[PDB]
DNA sequence: AGACGCGGACATCAAGCCCGCCGTGAAGGTGCAGCTGCT
DNA sequence: AGCAGCTGCACC
């Protein structure tokens, strides 16, 4: 009974949403931390930059990032599902 | 202890209104005749046999395969310094790390971020954890807490900053090296993008943000 | 006496990744500087040729069969337009020591297995297996889809003794069929050399080249990569190649003894002998003719099967793998 | 219950090559082995704004100032030389055989049922119809697609390559033969019998097809264009890219193969408007319509699961169509 | 030796596949009852 | 005819 939003809880941390001069670009984060300074590493597409369209609203860019994650990178979805099973097993415990 | 004997601890930890007053059952009054509903002698005998063996030592030892390492004293001399594994502390740290991710508050505050909202609070991630599994196939030999957290040492990273950053290249192609292959370096990008994030902000609390802006350069 | 929990067998008959080049016929002798066939990524525009699903059969969403150029991108390897001959080159090492495992937990089972394999090699030498391997070399079954319409296929095998040639065989792959094991003098000499390598009386590293005369500009087929685009051809150092496991599967098609109607043709040597591309697994474990039942009857219970089953068991030991509990 | 296979794959017969394009002069057709190649070159044109503009959210001031000023575009082109009135396209074609044997199956029951059905087809009627239509598409230069729209004289020359030299020659006038009619000729029937012997498994057929089209001095010849997928669809930096292999313009091999498969003269719509190519749900996507829709029971899949499973054969034209679909080859299979 | 120009522009369209599968073997301590070699 | 070591075994 694991819905797509339960997997999307733990899949979201592999994306980053940067406001740029025109709009809200998005990119994919490898370490799953939101693309931070010290611990993370965000992949840059080849011009160098984020692999994302310049969506006006942040919900649009977030949905584009998460749909591209569900569509192309299935190992990240597998990690998110392996986290999402234990996310309700922990509620089944306490 | 012995793995066949852990049913006794499972009987002691049978939470009839608390397992602290039953495993260390020093303050029982009605439980005595419940242990033996035939007499009062063997009831007290079984009570002493259960609560007395849970604080006993024997002799100090370290059976030639544990660690014991010298420590240099100030003037001269050494202490032998045999360490131990702190399973209550490794339980408590692992429980905090399990509460910060798989809990109810993290599940609530991640759904808000999937939808770009506000909510009462935030959450954390704990990256680069490592697993060290003590029991091979049956963890009951080591500890009961090693069975509740099967394997699962859940260690935290003490790495250098540049550890997973091996790359060997020479900029023979491009003329200018600051614009190209410097921003293309893996670590500089998250400095520069955070500097673009910090060079457009409020200047009211300048005493911390100017220090962060200087250290980031 | 029981079967070991760990039993590991190392691969004999190890081939290399077979590399592809292109040129003209009647330059087979000086075919050293031939240019390598390059994989090119192209984009094609097709239609919808798949059967429609339960969701895509709606009235407003029936346009998929109507308006869909389907916009795919694939990899393609072709010959140059003034070249009609494709050259496939690989090296084949045959080792020896066919029945000695590399890992075991019970040495009584190991001594029993060594006694059984020595009993085989004393009675039945490596005469049939080496003949079948040499016939799978002599016709270009290593050229899998590259042989199916070629006007003239010629294979050439050299013996690399020190660094250079010691013996040359020049076989016509179209005279030697793909479904019968006939006899020839040079094929028997190659079988004697392969049997001498497999028994342990020498070191055999052969150079196998194969020319398939496809025609000018035609499509040659290298190995397609498995991805765990949807079409990625295989290439090492910008030159299209076939995998070594496909070449080794081409020389492992020696099994004309199985429990099915074996008037069809030879299959590859597998435990529960399986052609997964045809969806049927011969040598099923229900009939007592797979590798595990014959191996546990020959070693444990001293119940020797028929000589063809012994040939299949020794061939499965040459292939190697993980056998055990 | 004899369901169909989940994985099903049929290989391709009639595999062509890329058509190489070269330039020359008519009556020098026979000595065309040293002819110079036609090259793709770039040109930067300046056009005016001639298109339908999105006037919903744009102001008319910017729209007017747009459609006054020009626009600049970089577009590839290929023309004939100024002393050359003849294009030559050259390709090779193999006709293999092995019509109904699948290269991938999950069930041997469906495989032997399909092999029996196809062998019944070939034993009752030979490879005489399909090879006649393929010889029609060879002898008329439908291979020359838009380079034969207004050409003055088109001539096709077919050579049978035996080992390394010619064994049989045909010479055809591509405009004498139509694009819609299927007629009866002597040399057309001899070429069709050679293609029939190729598709029967009774020999190896390798042909060299050249076509000379008399267009004119300095006019434009049309090789194939290219799909720039997810690499040039950002802002329109490059308009048109023509296909050329090595400093010589070329036609795609699947375009020549689509010119060879244009034999489907049987479909439940009006089949008198012209032959189309053999596809499952026979589709002309550039014409925006899908003949042989799966609603009416006349596609490839309903015909094949009626024929092999349920032993009910369609008409002779429809099983000719499904055998042409097996000659083309593809991926079939129910999940 | 002192200089190498300004002005305007750079299109809009429709699409992006299917199917089957994903190896196993070994990686355990603690303490007790009975057998066996030794005396 | 009585001890100390070893091995198989029971249980979680």
């Amino acid at each position: 009974t694991i819905s797509k939003t339960d997997i999307d809880c733990y899949l979201q941390t592999y994306v980053v949403i940067d406001p740029v001069s025109n709009g809200w670009q998005w990119g994919i984060d490898e370490n799953g931390v939101g693309g931070a300074l010290h611990h993370g590493r965000v992949e840059m597409v080849e011009y160098f930059g984020l692999r994302g369209a310049t969506h006006p609203t942040e919900k649009e860019a977030m949905a584009a990032a998460l749909g591209y994650l569900w569509r192309c990178r299935q190992d990240l979805v597998a990690i998110a599902r392996n986290d999402a099973i234990e996310a309700e097993k922990y509620r089944a415990k306490a | 202890g012995n793995a066949a004997a852990l049913d006794v601890f499972k009987f002691l930890s049978l939470q009839y209104q608390g397992k602290n007053l039953l495993n260390w059952l020093t303050e029982d009054s009605a439980e005595a005749v419940q242990a033996l509903s035939d007499n009062a002698e063997q009831a007290r005998e079984w009570r002493q046999a259960f609560i007395g063996i849970t604080a006993v030592k024997g002799a100090p030892a370290s059976h030639s395969l544990a660690k014991q390492l010298y420590f240099p004293l100030p003037g001269s001399g050494y202490h032998l310094l045999a360490p131990l594994f702190p399973t209550s502390l490794v339980h408590h740290v692992h429980a905090l790390l399990r509460e910060a991710r798989f809990g109810d508050a993290a599940k609530a505050a991640r759904e808000a971020r999937s939808r770009q909202e506000s909510w009462p609070h935030g959450f954390s991630e704990y990256p680069n954890l490592a697993i060290q599994k003590f029991g091979g196939t049956k963890p009951q030999n080591i500890s009961q807490l090693n069975s509740e957290r099967y394997g699962e040492n859940w260690l935290l990273p003490s790495l250098p900053p540049h550890w997973q950053r091996q790359d060997q290249r020479a900029p023979i192609r491009h003329s200018s090296v600051f614009e190209h292959d410097f921003g293309r370096s893996p670590e500089v990008s998250r400095l520069t993008r955070t500097l673009q994030r910090l060079l457009a902000k409020t200047r009211h609390n300048n005493f911390t943000i100017r220090r962060y802006r200087a250290q980031l350069v | 006496l029981s079967t070991a929990s760990v039993l590991a067998f190392e691969r004999k008959l190890d081939p290399s990744d077979a590399l592809m080049s292109a040129g003209a016929w009647a330059q087979r002798d000086a075919s050293q500087e031939w240019p390598a066939v390059t994989v090119r990524e192209k984009s094609v525009r097709g239609t919808i040729s798949n059967r429609l699903k339960t969701k895509d059969r709606d009235p407003a969403k029936l346009d998929a069969s109507i308006q869909s150029p389907n916009l795919q991108t694939v990899d393609v390897a072709n010959l140059p337009s003034d070249a009609d001959t494709l050259k496939v080159r690989f090296t084949l090492r045959v080792l020896g020591g066919a029945g000695t495992p590399s890992a075991c937990n019970d040495a009584a089972y190991r001594d029993k297995l060594l006694q059984t394999v020595a009993t085989y090699v004393n009675e039945q030498g490596f005469a049939e297996l080496a003949r079948r391997y040499a016939h799978n070399l002599a016709n270009a079954r290593f050229l899998w889809r590259n042989r199916v319409g070629a006007e003239a296929v010629e294979v050439r095998i050299n013996h690399i003794r020190q660094g250079e040639v010691a013996r040359t065989w020049r076989f016509d792959a179209l005279a030697i069929g793909l479904r019968d094991f006939k006899a020839d003098a040079e094929l028997d000499a190659l079988a004697e050399l392969i049997a001498s390598g497999l028994s342990g009386s020498g070191h055999v590293l052969l150079e196998v080249v194969a020319f398939a005369r496809i025609g000018d500009g035609q499509e040659v087929f290298p190995s397609q990569e498995l991805i765990l685009k949807s079409k990625t051809l295989y290439s090492v150092r910008d030159a299209a190649a076939i995998h070594s496991q496909k070449i080794g599967n081409a020389l492992r098609t020696i099994d004309t003894w199985y429990p099915d109607e074996d008037g069809l043709g030879p299959i590859a040597v597998e435990p529960y002998g399986s052609v997964t591309s045809q969806g049927k697994a011969y040598r099923q474990p229900k009939q007592k003719l797979d590798f595990y039942t014959l191996l546990d009857n020959w070693v444990l219970r001293d119940e020797a099967p028929a000589v063809e089953q012994q040939h299949y068991v020794i061939a499965n030991l040459i292939r190697g793998g993980v056998f055990g509990e």
